[PDB]
Order: structure tokens, then sequence, then C-alpha cells
């Protein structure tokens, strides 16, 4: 299952 | 801008036997960027209906891809992989060698 | 032995040719199990191994939903990173993301990973301690500060030590029949004179899994790394891998040379002689 927490880590 | 030339390997899934069904593979790796065109050739001519794996990459970020098709090798038929990529002045054509 | 679950993201902008293209693949060890392609027709996270198909519709709805969201995130990051490097609007650029976790034989957490890249080079990476970031350049320093101000390292560690390892264990269980086997290499040798003085000896390893393998030549029991050729380990196309190592030898001297093959699936390492 993919990490949802990456979705918000905008660069 | 980082640009890297693909490494190329043309090979069968099983050691080739004439008249016996098999798979022709062209494995391209170590390239960047990911934009690439890869064809399998039977006696110079392009084989239609060739599949490829889903784009992925190694630890050094370089991409790799497997292109393949089912085939039955014969004595007369020559196979090759033609790789077209921004890093190559002319597409590179690697001949299939049964023992490589 | 140990196991790993790994996700790979690739976003490539294509100015003029429409919107950026996004590919995601997921691996457990050396076996791919999921795939997403923003250009494909289904617009769904798709199965690529039989054991993942036993996950219900709700699993697939959430995976699809999150992978799409990630693709939008990469989309704006693409534009943002173009600004940092002061790049023009018309060139094609690439964001790559890798993350995952390792577990031991018992199923315990061993380590986590999170690394990003821009145009083929390191951008920002989570450090071994899963607590800090290493920024390779000056544009990534800006991103490094945004993520410190967001405590993203904790959140990364939350996934890596939480859902990551426990869905790994789940997958390993639901796919025990396939993900926990070691196919040992079927070995053979070939022999071809190059001339009246020299011959090629080529040592083959076929049908093995996992991909980790070592082929080494010896001459009179000592390692030979000279007039040898090693090819990159390669996929056979059916889940197994191939490798070969060749050496050019003096004619009549082939009996001095031995090929040694180390693989997890072997009760003990093989020695091959012509």
């Amino acid at each position: 299952t993919i990490a949802m927490e990456l979705i918000r880590m905008i660069k | 801008m980082i640009q890297r030339t693909p490494k190329i390997q043309v090979y069968s899934r099983h050691p080739a036997e004439n008249g016996k069904s098999n798979f022709l593979n062209c494995y391209v790796s170590g390239f960047h960027p990911s934009d690439i065109e890869v064809d399998l050739l039977k006696n110079g001519e392009r084989i239609e209906k060739v599949e490829h794996s889903d784009l992925s990459f190694s630890k050094d970020w370089s991409f790799y891809l497997l292109y393949y098709t089912e085939f039955t090798p014969t004595e007369k038929d020559e196979y090759a992989c033609r790789v077209n990529h921004v890093t190559l002045s002319q597409p590179k054509i690697v001949k299939w060698d049964r023992d490589m | 032995g140990s196991h790993s679950m790994r996700y790979f993201y690739t976003s490539v902008s294509r100015p003029g040719r429409g919107e950026p293209r996004f590919i995601a693949v997921g691996y457990v060890d050396d076996t791919q199990f999921v795939r997403f392609d923003s250009d494909a027709a289904s617009q769904r996270m798709e199965p690529r191994a039989p054991w993942i198909e036993q996950e219900g519709p709700e699993y697939w709805d959430q995976e699809t939903r999150n992978v799409k969201a990630q693709s939008q995130t990469d989309r704006v990051d693409l534009g943002t990173l173009r600004g940092y490097y002061n790049q023009s609007e018309d060139g094609s650029h690439t964001i790559q993301i890798m993350y995952g976790c390792d577990v031991g034989p018992d199923g315990r957490f061993l380590r986590g990973y999170r690394q990003d890249a821009y145009d083929g080079k390191d951008y920002i990476a989570l450090n071994e301690d899963l607590r800090s970031w290493t920024a390779a350049d000056m544009a990534a320093q800006i991103t490094k500060r945004k993520w410190e101000a967001a405590h993203a390292a904790e959140q990364q560690r939350a996934y890596l030590e939480g859902r990551c390892v426990e869905w790994l264990r789940r997958y390993l269980e639901n796919g025990k029949e396939t993900l926990q086997r070691t196919d040992p290499p079927k070995t053979h040798m070939t022999h071809h004179p190059i001339s009246d003085h020299e011959a090629t000896l080529r040592c083959w390893a076929l049908g093995f899994y996992p991909a980790e393998i070592t082929l080494t030549w010896q001459r009179d029991g000592e390692d030979q790394t000279q007039d040898t050729e090693l090819v990159e380990t390669r996929p056979a196309g059916d889940g197994t891998f191939q490798k070969w190592a060749a050496v050019v030898v003096p004619s009549g001297e082939e009996q001095r040379y031995t090929c040694h093959v180390q693989h997890e699936g072997l009760p003990k390492p093989l020695t091959l002689r012509w």
C-alpha cells in the first residue's frame, strides 16, 4: 500500500 | 542536464532451439532521460505487437525497461534490437547472438 | 531471509505535448505487484502479481485515489522545481521518487528509505536515522526547510515503521507460495575458440530468484578479474533472472579455470569446470 503522507510533502 | 546512454542486451528467455517456442528479449538499462523507442527486428523488419515492462529505475536513478515478444527461432532468421534514444546519433542495432 | 517493499515514482513533464506523465510501480523484493500509468485508459492502480488480486475493491479504490493524488503533487513540484533552478518553460524535466522498508526473517523492521531526484541526480534523501534530510544542492535546501517546518520526517517514519512493514508482512503471507521461494540457478558452460591460441569460456546462470547472485572466475584457485566480462543481471521475462561471466583463456589451458556461483537458493556454492 502506498504512503498517503507523501501527497502533502510539496517541494 | 544529465544524459546517459542505454546499455543493451538482446537474448532469449531459454537457450534457443530451432522450431521450439521461446521469448525474444531486449533489455535496456542505465539510460536517462526515460524517453526511449525500442523495436525488435526480424531480418531487418520491425516486429509488431511487442510488449514492454513498466518503467522503473535503479539506485543511480537510471531507467530500465524490458521489451519482449514470443517467437520460434529457425536457422535462417536473424533477430536484432533497435534502440532509439536522445543520446544516440543513430539508433543502435544489436544483433541477437544465441550464446550471449 | 529478509524482505523489502519498494515504490518507484516517475513524473516527466512534456511541454507542448500536454500534461506530465506519471508512472508508479510497487515491488516486494524482486517481484512487481502494482502499476499506475496516467496515460493508460483504466485510470486505476492495477495488479501485476496474482497474490495482490485477492485484495478487495476498497483496497483498489484507496490505492487508485492516493496514486492519483501523488501525481498531482509531482505535477506542481515539477513547476516549483523549474523555478528553483530558473529553468525555461519549454524543456522536459523528471522527478523520481523511491521509498520502502526492509524487514528481517522474523518480520521485524530493519530500515526505511525515502529519496527524490530531479533530472537524474540526487535532490533530497531521508537519512539512515529517518530523522533528518540530506539536500544535495541549493534548490533542495529550500525544500529541506519546508519539510523541517512540516515535520515530514516523523510522518515518513510513521509510514515506514507502520503501514509499510505491516502490509509487507501481509503481502508476504498472502503470497507465501511464491514470494518466499528461492529458485536456484541452472548452470551450464559454453566454449568457443577465438583463434588457434585462444578460446572463450562462458559461465551461465539461468532461471534464478531472487536476482542477487555472484559469478566469479578463478585460475588455479585464485580470483581472475582480467580478460573477464560480466553482464548485468537481467530479467528472463517470467519472474526469474539470468547472468553470465566469460573469460578468454589460452588454448589447452581451460582446465585451470573454474567458475564459482553463489546464490541464496543453493545449499552450497557451485564450481563449474569445462
